[PDB]
């Protein structure tokens, strides 16, 4: 259930242009895991709610991990790619904490 | 040759937003077509490049068709979809007009599937100025 | 002679596709996988500050 969460990170939903503009990600949750409610759900974040998230990972586990977040635009542009790192930095991020069980709480 | 081009529309490097951004998709063409140059090219149009084109298509085929476009934002935003829709629209367009052997002929086209500057750059060099 | 020089303007308009195709294929997999060890052992050292 825990490692056993089932994540795609999908829909870019990429809000077009304006320099600094963020993706907005389905991230369909298809869970087994009992670590989250919805066999199936899907929110369409935006990358600063996951960055924050990402800190919140952090802020409450107290030393208790917290991986790299989504994608950093720190040298990223907007790229497909980038965003693709970013979808894929979560999805990574996300991932792993799905498999261990106490990022996966929060 | 003619219907044998053989086209992927992907790469979706769509530039992100300003409201009205355009995508710019590798236009692959693998074609083994005879009416395209290299064996693959890809080249890298933006959305307002293809329109032109698809007009170009039309202007130089002179009732000789001109199918739909890459796809409008006239009810597009600027969508996955609705870029996707684009990039099925020239796919579509394309893929056509390549199985039509006249519009496969326009050598802007040859130039630019086969050439990533636009189609612009092309439309001058071709009549010569 | 005109078909031979264009023969070879085929080989080099290919050779410049496949060369710039595979900085996408190797080169990126690579810097992806360092890009994402330096923010991971960007991480234990916030957690070794939590630690002391």
């Amino acid at each position: 259930a825990r490692p056993t969460f089932h994540i795609t990170v999908g829909d870019p939903h990429k809000v077009g242009d304006l320099a600094t503009s963020h993706i907005v990600y389905s991230v369909r949750t298809k869970t087994t895991s009992k670590a989250y409610k919805q066999p199936e759900f899907e929110v369409k974040r935006r990358y600063r709610d996951f960055l924050w998230l990402y800190n919140t990972l952090h802020s409450n586990n107290p030393g208790v991990v917290v991986p790299p977040p989504p994608e950093k635009q720190a040298v990223g542009r907007f790229e497909s790619n980038f965003v693709e790192s970013r979808r894929a930095a979560l999805e990574k991020m996300l991932n792993k904490i799905a498999a261990h069980p106490t990022l996966q709480l929060d | 040759a003619r219907p044998t081009f053989h086209i992927t529309v992907g790469d979706p490097h769509k530039v992100g937003d300003l409201a009205t951004s355009h995508i710019v998709y590798s236009v692959r063409t693998k074609t083994t077509s005879k009416a395209y140059k290299q064996p693959e090219f890809e080249v890298k149009r933006r959305y307002r490049d293809f329109l032109w084109l698809y007009n170009t298509l039309h202007s130089n085929n002179p009732g000789v068709v001109v199918p739909p476009p890459p796809e409008k934002q006239a009810v597009g935003r600027f969508e996955s979809n609705f870029v996707e829709s684009r990039r099925a629209a020239l796919e579509k367009m394309l893929n056509k007009i390549a199985a039509h052997p006249t519009l496969q002929l326009d050598a802007d086209l040859k130039l630019f599937l086969e050439s990533e500057s636009f189609n612009i750059d092309v439309k001058h060099k071709e009549r010569k100025e | 002679l005109s078909g031979p020089l264009d023969a070879l303007s085929e080989l080099q308009l290919a050779i410049r596709d496949v060369y710039e195709r595979q900085a996408q294929q190797d080169v990126l997999t690579f810097g992806i996988i360092i890009e994402e060890y330096i923010r991971l052992i960007g991480s234990v050292k916030q957690a070794f500050s939590q630690r002391q």
